[PDB]
């Protein structure tokens, strides 16, 4: 029974580049042959790395501090392929376009401490809404149910 | 046998 | 092709209409078969923010280039996400 | 590319973008179009330096670099008077309250 998100064991090396064109620190994750994600070594803004994967590997990308979700190459999910003609693979790491709701919760979660979060005047709804961390295992969970939709 | 990534400590991240 | 929006204080600012549709709100509110739409309870310094943030919205959804930050000083965050929550974007 | 803007006057405030190639006086005919006055009957400013109407937007300042659509840069704007003269005149924003303490470092 094994996840439909996770890396394939094609031992086919790929070189591939992190470039991180976003103003967070970032971190790769990557989904092993059971699913389950691995952190990697952080990227700073502005910075790129070269990577030793493999074809048909699974990769994603967060907010090293907050998990707040990052796209690569414009989605969610990055396969490397194999390399043709020794040109290495770029995963351009990105911010998504936030909605301002996300962003101002984004924004407070920074500066206020969750015990305190439901000591702020707002709106009760806005309390479980910053308690609502970003979260890779449910980010996992809603991918999969929207691909399965698609078949 | 299963190969994970890895990042090669002499790679100069630019 | 415009709508103003008013803030509490009585600033007016004139967005272009499809940039206001980033607002769930707005676009319900407009969305029937030069329009005025009244925020007495917005002041300028949100309201002004929110409309940027339609511009930013409208310029790099779809977009290939690098996406900045939206920035929100600490200040305003909490209003600023208050009127997100009211305008749905 | 694109510049994004504000043009200002008193308490009206027009989000509009701009080819940094475009000309003062095109940026006229847009206001033109929204408030109903004429090229001949406005004067734009970067802060406090009148424009002249000949000039593109790169060639007065603007360019896309700083005028960006999350901080988008002021264009002052003042209107019309066949005998008097109309001072340029951006009424501000208001002011945020206080940080909350359970908002500031702890």
């Amino acid at each position: 029974p094994r996840p439909v998100l996770r890396s394939v064991n094609s031992r086919e090396p790929s070189q591939v580049i992190f470039c991180n064109r976003s103003p967070r620190v970032v971190l790769p994750v990557w989904l092993n042959f059971d699913g389950e994600p691995q952190p990697y070594p952080t990227l700073p803004p502005g910075t790129g790395r070269r990577i030793h994967s493999y074809r048909g590997h699974l990769w994603l990308f967060r907010d090293a501090g907050t998990h707040d979700g990052l796209l690569v190459n414009q989605t969610e999910l990055f396969v490397p392929s194999l390399n043709v003609d020794g040109q290495p693979i770029f995963a351009n790491i990105t911010l998504p376009v936030y909605t301002l709701k996300e962003r101002c919760l984004q924004v407070v979660r920074s500066l206020v401490k969750p015990e305190n979060y439901r000591r702020l005047d707002i709106v009760r709804s806005l309390y479980e809404d910053l308690e609502d961390h970003p979260n890779v295992q449910k980010d996992l969970e809603r991918l999969t149910q929207e691909r399965i939709a698609h078949q | 046998e299963t190969l994970a990534p890895y990042i090669p400590m002499d790679g100069e991240d630019f | 092709m415009y709508v103003k929006l008013i803030s509490s204080d009585g600033h007016e600012f004139i967005v272009k209409r499809e940039h206001a549709l980033t607002s769930g709100t707005i676009k319900a509110m407009l969305s029937g078969p030069t329009n005025e739409v009244n925020f007495r309870e917005i002041p300028s310094h949100v309201l002004s923010k929110v409309c940027m943030y339609f511009t930013y919205k409208v310029r790099y959804t779809n977009s290939s280039t690098e996406i900045p930050e939206f920035p929100i000083a600490p200040e305003i965050a909490l209003e600023l996400l208050m009127a997100a929550n009211f305008l749905d974007c | 590319m694109d510049v994004f803007l504000m043009i200002r006057r008193h308490k009206t405030t027009i989000f509009t973008d701009a080819k940094e190639s475009s000309t003062v006086f095109e940026l006229k005919r847009i206001v033109e179009g929204i408030l109903k006055r004429p090229p001949d009957e406005q004067r734009l400013y970067k802060d406090d330096q009148l424009l002249d109407d000949g000039k593109t937007l790169g060639e007065c300042g603007f360019t896309s670099q700083t005028a960006r659509p999350q901080a988008p840069a002021t264009v002052g704007l003042a209107f019309r008077a066949d005998d008097t003269f109309e001072a340029l005149c951006i009424e501000p924003f208001s002011s945020p309250p206080e940080l909350p303490d359970v908002m500031k470092p702890q």
